[PDB]
RNA sequence: GGGGGGAACCUGGGGAACUGAAACAUCUCAGUACCCAGAGGAGAGGAAAGAGAAAUCGACUCCCUGAGUAGCGGCGAGCGA
RNA sequence: CUGUUGGGAAGCAGCGCCAGAGAGGGUGAAAGCCCCGUAGGCGAAAGGUGGGGGGAUAGGUGAGGGUACCCGAGUACCCCGUGGUUCGUGGAGCCAUGGGGGAAUCUGGGCGGACCACCGCCUAAGGCUAAGUACUCCGGGUGACCGAUAGCGCACCAGUAC
RNA sequence: GAGGGGUUGUGGCGUGCCUAUUGAAGCAUGAGCCGGCGACUCACGGUCGUGGGCGAGCUUAAGCCGUUGAGGCGGAGGCGUAGGGAAACCGAGUCCGAACAGGGCGCAGCGGCCGCAAAGUCCGCGGCCGUGGACCCGAAACCGGGC
RNA sequence: GGAUGACCCCAGGCGGUAGGGGAGCGUUCCCGAUGCCGAUGAAGGCCGACCCGCGAGGGCGGCUGGAGGUAAGGGAAGUGC
RNA sequence: GGGCCUGACUGCGAGGCCUGCAAGCCGAGCAGGGGCGAAAGCCGGGCCUAGUGAACCGGUGGUCCCGUGUGGAAGGGCCAU
């Protein structure tokens, strides 16, 4: 249904794979809400006035001194007690269904290929993990840095010379996520990694 | 942690297919030998909850 | 799945054992129409009488 | 589409209910919870699908019935999950407990159990029993009943 | 060879009460808090006089599930394989 | 690297360069290329560790037929009093045992929820055994963790002054 | 610098705030004043509602592999697909009954094969409930071990 | 009306404690951000008779301050005295 | 007042009164086997309205539903009280 660009030597072919035309943004919006709160650390903690250093002493009689009554002072009414409903360690991750992640990733692509943004390879010319090797590459591949890139390639390296750049972003296929694709201007992929990615939404 | 049956509620009531909770009619354990035959044949059968009460007892049943 | 044949052709001038496998399906007179089985003894008979038969599968 | 155009859809995250947080937002003060009472107080009240008040309950004074049981428990014995003739037309040829609980239809450590609702099909079924109404339905559209033990 | 120490963790020997049951005694809190002895980087357990219905499995420990099931219970509150 | 404003350039401007290094922290302000680092790499004479690699050693080894010699004792078993288990005396078995009585060596014994029969499971009254599991005084890494009334009781000469 | 700011002489009107209450300016509670700290949360389960995924199916847990802010694997299991009965049992029925009687509890998509929707189920979000100290502060007391 | 919250015209409602619902403002933090604002001056502070908003607030300007701050759109809470 | 009798039924129960729940109340009609009456019919105690007690736990008669590997048994369930 799609006509996705291929470079190589032997011309700018036309590949075609069947990605969804119905891109459904909430789904996409549900997958990386899910993709960011899962990596979450969830390390903020307080104490209560049952962890707080101080002994469960009454300060001082229940009546007749004229003060407000009182019991501890780790209570939270006071400067240094205890915090009242204070974050606790948390795990915030759960589970996406499959079905969802799946196929939000095929959306996420089809998004790029709406645009033209999504360019597939056959292979890297003269790059060996140099990354001025893969400069000249990208820029007689139309990539000259003027829009953030998610390369996709099993390929060591290629990642090895493309990854210090500010605006790529690196991935070996099975690393392949909504949130990546989306947060990148354009698609870059080998064809052994568009395999991989035919093989993740079926 | 996770609901626990309240199981005087299993012991005694059903929730039926659509919902209904059933229950057996009350006073024939005992004192039965004045009562009449239509006391005893219609207190021998089952009756149906009013629903402020099954909606209760419904909620004691979290898993059947 | 099952069968509802209906007779619409008459079995005059047709061989006897055409005549008979009416007689197996139960279809006695025209347009009466009866719900079979689609079992293969079934089907076998109305494939006999197909061109005097007229058949839509009802399941 | 990138970052800054993901939204939920409408209603799909809601605020929260905020209490006790000035006259303005209509749950200042009391924090919805009115005036002074068991149910007004951190801890609230006893658990109001059961307790009224100090009165016999409602579920209490209804009797019991039937057999509950006793030590050791539960009576090993074989357990019977039918399954009606609607739910075998998506099937050819054989039809066993095995692939029955493949396609989610049958539950595992259940015996077979063939019931009559809806039509049989010219189908070998091999079953741990039928109900007569599946029996004569199964014979009559062609199918095989095979029992087990 | 022992003695004594060590934040928690562990095993064993003893072992509450407030509280919950909208009173309370059985029950609960809980074999928890705490005291004591001992262990070691762990400790316990461990190679069937097992399980329990599979005509079956195959030491023990730990996670998931089975399951708030089976049951236990002033058949109450609750407890819980 | 140069110029420019400025107390100061890392700001702005011109022209460059590195990148398996564009994590980050500094430097008079806001620096990939100034400093400390980072990616990627290298390092032990001495002590400790060594669960992996190699090598030793201890220990490991048949078949029938017969004989009926041995197979863990105040034990099993029964009764009384308790505990453990989901089991609060319940139809109450099982595992443990303070009191009393008290066996047998496979044709011996225990168990399958009173008990009996049948059918099976198992071998008690000696001991040892890694790994998977728990904890965090110690070291490091990392936070949709705190930022001096917060975060540990203590950022500071604090378990101190008092 | 045809308007505005500050001030206030005279005239008009005029019973502080909060709490609690049938009713307070109230001669009922609290507060000297200012700054900072200070009370409806989280886990797991439930129950509605809602935004999406799939749909007679839906979904994975521990863990395994990958990543080093990459995701995937994993179907054990769970809910649903059939109910009625104390149960044996039967099953679109079943239970009471002698009944084939009566009754209880049960059983049955919109469009021109594809669309749309849907039982159900998964995840997100929200309200309320259960278990936890469960909105926060406050006893007099009870017990344990020490001094 | 017009096709949709684009805005307009007409008519009606709009006292309020417990309490139900709705729509918003602001605080801390994350994504956007290897970006962007910033010594020609960050945050914070002190003024304002100025503008926008029903309001909570948001701008703009002067002074102070001397190094940080952070949009549109979303996310999460130790979120307003 | 007298005669004959046991309906002071068994299995159900349309529809209602009352009513927060749970209770309480009235009930035609169908079936089983009956009583009285020539019959039409009447009879599921008593002119009516008080004469009563939810559940748990246990007793007794019946039933022969469950019976922890199997047959029994123990112990339960169900109907009656
Ligand atoms: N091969 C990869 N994992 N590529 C992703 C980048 C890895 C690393 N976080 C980086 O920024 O260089
Ligand atoms: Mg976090
Ligand atoms: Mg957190
Ligand atoms: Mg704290
Ligand atoms: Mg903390
Ligand atoms: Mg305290
Ligand atoms: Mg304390
Ligand atoms: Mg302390
Ligand atoms: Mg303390
Ligand atoms: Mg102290
Ligand atoms: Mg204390
Ligand atoms: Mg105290
Ligand atoms: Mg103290
Ligand atoms: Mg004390
Ligand atoms: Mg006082
Ligand atoms: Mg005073
Ligand atoms: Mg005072
Ligand atoms: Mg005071
Ligand atoms: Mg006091
Ligand atoms: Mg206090
Ligand atoms: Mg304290
Ligand atoms: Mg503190
Ligand atoms: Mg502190
Ligand atoms: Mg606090
Ligand atoms: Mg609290
Ligand atoms: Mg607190
Ligand atoms: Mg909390
Ligand atoms: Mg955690
Ligand atoms: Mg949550
Ligand atoms: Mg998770
Ligand atoms: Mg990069
Ligand atoms: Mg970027
Ligand atoms: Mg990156
Ligand atoms: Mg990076
Ligand atoms: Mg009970
Ligand atoms: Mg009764
Ligand atoms: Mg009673
Ligand atoms: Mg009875
Ligand atoms: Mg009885
Ligand atoms: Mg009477
Ligand atoms: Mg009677
Ligand atoms: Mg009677
Ligand atoms: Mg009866
Ligand atoms: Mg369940
Ligand atoms: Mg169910
Ligand atoms: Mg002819
Ligand atoms: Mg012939
Ligand atoms: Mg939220
Ligand atoms: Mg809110
Ligand atoms: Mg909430
Ligand atoms: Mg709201
Ligand atoms: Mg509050
Ligand atoms: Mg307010
Ligand atoms: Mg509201
Ligand atoms: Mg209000
Ligand atoms: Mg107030
Ligand atoms: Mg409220
Ligand atoms: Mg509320
Ligand atoms: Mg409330
Ligand atoms: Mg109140
Ligand atoms: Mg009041
Ligand atoms: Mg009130
Ligand atoms: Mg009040
Ligand atoms: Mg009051
Ligand atoms: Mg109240
Ligand atoms: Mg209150
Ligand atoms: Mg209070
Ligand atoms: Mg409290
Ligand atoms: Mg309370
Ligand atoms: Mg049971
Ligand atoms: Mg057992
Ligand atoms: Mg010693
Ligand atoms: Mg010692
Ligand atoms: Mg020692
Ligand atoms: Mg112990
Ligand atoms: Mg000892
Ligand atoms: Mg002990
Ligand atoms: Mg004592
Ligand atoms: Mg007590
Ligand atoms: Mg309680
Ligand atoms: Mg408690
Ligand atoms: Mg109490
Ligand atoms: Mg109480
Ligand atoms: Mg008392
Ligand atoms: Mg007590
Ligand atoms: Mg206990
Ligand atoms: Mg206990
Ligand atoms: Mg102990
Ligand atoms: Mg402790
Ligand atoms: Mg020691
Ligand atoms: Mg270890
Ligand atoms: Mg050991
Ligand atoms: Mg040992
Ligand atoms: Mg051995
Ligand atoms: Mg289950
Ligand atoms: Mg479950
Ligand atoms: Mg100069
Ligand atoms: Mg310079
Ligand atoms: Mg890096
Ligand atoms: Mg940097
Ligand atoms: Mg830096
Ligand atoms: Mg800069
Ligand atoms: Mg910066
Ligand atoms: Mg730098
Ligand atoms: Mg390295
Ligand atoms: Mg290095
Ligand atoms: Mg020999
Ligand atoms: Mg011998
Ligand atoms: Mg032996
Ligand atoms: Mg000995
Ligand atoms: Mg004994
Ligand atoms: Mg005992
Ligand atoms: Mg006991
Ligand atoms: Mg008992
Ligand atoms: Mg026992
Ligand atoms: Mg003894
Ligand atoms: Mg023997
Ligand atoms: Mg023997
Ligand atoms: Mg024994
Ligand atoms: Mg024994
Ligand atoms: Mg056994
Ligand atoms: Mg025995
Ligand atoms: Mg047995
Ligand atoms: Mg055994
Ligand atoms: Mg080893
Ligand atoms: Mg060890
Ligand atoms: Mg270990
Ligand atoms: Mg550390
Ligand atoms: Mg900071
Ligand atoms: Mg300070
Ligand atoms: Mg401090
Ligand atoms: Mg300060
Ligand atoms: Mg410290
Ligand atoms: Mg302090
Ligand atoms: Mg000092
Ligand atoms: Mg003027
Ligand atoms: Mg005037
Ligand atoms: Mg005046
Ligand atoms: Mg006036
Ligand atoms: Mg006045
Ligand atoms: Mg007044
Ligand atoms: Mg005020
Ligand atoms: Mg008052
Ligand atoms: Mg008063
Ligand atoms: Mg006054
Ligand atoms: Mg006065
Ligand atoms: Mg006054
Ligand atoms: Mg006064
Ligand atoms: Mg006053
Ligand atoms: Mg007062
Ligand atoms: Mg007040
Ligand atoms: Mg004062
Ligand atoms: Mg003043
Ligand atoms: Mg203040
Ligand atoms: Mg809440
Ligand atoms: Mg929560
Ligand atoms: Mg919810
Ligand atoms: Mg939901
Ligand atoms: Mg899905
Ligand atoms: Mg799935
Ligand atoms: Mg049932
Ligand atoms: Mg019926
Ligand atoms: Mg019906
Ligand atoms: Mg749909
Ligand atoms: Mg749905
Ligand atoms: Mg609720
Ligand atoms: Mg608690
Ligand atoms: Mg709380
Ligand atoms: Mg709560
Ligand atoms: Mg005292
Ligand atoms: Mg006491
Ligand atoms: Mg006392
Ligand atoms: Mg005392
Ligand atoms: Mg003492
Ligand atoms: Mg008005
Ligand atoms: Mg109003
Ligand atoms: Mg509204
Ligand atoms: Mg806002
Ligand atoms: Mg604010
Ligand atoms: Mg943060
Ligand atoms: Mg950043
Ligand atoms: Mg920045
Ligand atoms: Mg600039
Ligand atoms: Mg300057
Ligand atoms: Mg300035
Ligand atoms: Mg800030
Ligand atoms: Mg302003
Ligand atoms: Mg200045
Ligand atoms: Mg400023
Ligand atoms: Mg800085
Ligand atoms: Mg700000
Ligand atoms: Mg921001
Ligand atoms: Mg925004
Ligand atoms: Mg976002
Ligand atoms: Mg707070
Ligand atoms: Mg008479
Ligand atoms: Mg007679
Ligand atoms: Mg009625
Ligand atoms: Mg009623
Ligand atoms: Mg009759
Ligand atoms: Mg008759
Ligand atoms: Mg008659
Ligand atoms: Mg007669
Ligand atoms: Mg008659
Ligand atoms: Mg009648
Ligand atoms: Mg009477
Ligand atoms: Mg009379
Ligand atoms: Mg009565
Ligand atoms: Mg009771
Ligand atoms: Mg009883
Ligand atoms: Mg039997
Ligand atoms: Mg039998
Ligand atoms: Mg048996
Ligand atoms: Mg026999
Ligand atoms: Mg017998
Ligand atoms: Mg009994
Ligand atoms: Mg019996
Ligand atoms: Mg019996
Ligand atoms: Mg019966
Ligand atoms: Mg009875």
């Amino acid at each position: 249904v799609y006509q996705i660009p291929v470079l190589s030597p032997s011309g700018r072919r036309e590949l075609a794979a069947d990605l969804p035309a119905e891109i459904n943004p909430h789904l996409l919006w549900e997958v990386v809400r899910w993709q960011l709160a899962k990596r979450r650390r969830g390390t903020a903690s307080t104490k209560t006035r049952g962890e707080v250093a101080y002994s469960g002493r009454k300060i001082w009689p229940q009546k007749h001194t004229g003060r407000a009554r009182h019991g501890d002072i780790g209570a939270p009414i006071f400067v240094g007690g205890g915090v009242v409903f204070g974050p606790k360690p948390r795990d915030y991750s759960y589970t996406l269904p499959k079905k969802v992640r799946k196929k939000g990733l095929a959306m996420a692509v089809a998004d790029r290929a709406r645009e033209g943004k999504l360019l597939l390879v056959e292979a890297f010319a003269g790059v060996n993990g140099k990354t001025k090797e893969f400069l000249a590459w990208a820029k007689e591949a139309g990539l000259d840095g003027s829009e953030s890139v998610l390369l996709v390639t099993g390929n060591e390296l290629v990642r090895r010379a493309a990854r210090n750049l500010p605006w790529v972003v690196t991935l070996a296929p099975e690393g392949l996520n909504v949130y990546d694709i989306v947060r990148t201007e354009r698609l870059v992929m080998d064809l052994d990694a568009w395999e991989v990615f035919q093989n993740r939404i079926g | 942690p996770k609901m626990k049956t309240h199981k005087g509620a299993k012991k005694r009531v059903k929730i039926t297919a659509s919902g209904k909770v059933v229950a057996m009619k009350t006073g024939k354990r005992h004192l039965n030998w004045q009562k009449s035959g239509k006391e005893i044949r219609q207190k021998g059968r089952k009756f149906v909850l009013a629903k402020p009460e099954a909606e209760r007892i419904k909620l004691l049943l979290p898993y059947e | 799945p099952r069968l509802k044949v209906k007779l619409v052709k008459s079995p005059i001038g047709y061989p006897k054992d055409q005549k008979a496998a009416l007689k197996a399906l139960g279809l006695r007179r025209l347009q009466q129409e009866r719900v079979l089985e689609d079992t293969p003894a079934i089907r076998g008979n109305v494939e006999k009488v197909a061109h005097l038969v007229r058949v839509e599968v009802v399941e | 589409m990138k970052l800054s155009d993901l939204r939920p859809n409408p209603g799909a995250n809601k605020r929260r209910k905020r209490v006790g947080r000035g006259p303005g937002s209509g749950h200042g003060k009391t924090a919805t919870r009115g005036h002074k009472g068991q149910k007004s107080r951190s801890g609230g009240l006893k658990d109001p699908r059961r307790f009224e008040g100090g009165r016999s309950t409602t579920l209490m004074r209804l009797p019991k019935r039937g057999m509950q049981g006793q030590v050791p428990g539960e009576i090993k014995r074989p357990r019977y999950q039918g399954v009606n003739l609607k739910d075998l037309a998506r099937f050819e040829g054989e039809v066993t407990p095995e692939l029955l609980v493949r396609a989610g239809l049958l539950k595992k450590g259940y015996r077979l159990k063939i019931l009559g609702e809806g039509e049989a099909k010219p189908l070998k079924v091999v079953a741990h029993a039928f109900s007569k109404s599946a029996l004569e339905k199964l014979k009559a559209a062609g199918g095989e009943p095979v029992l087990l033990e």
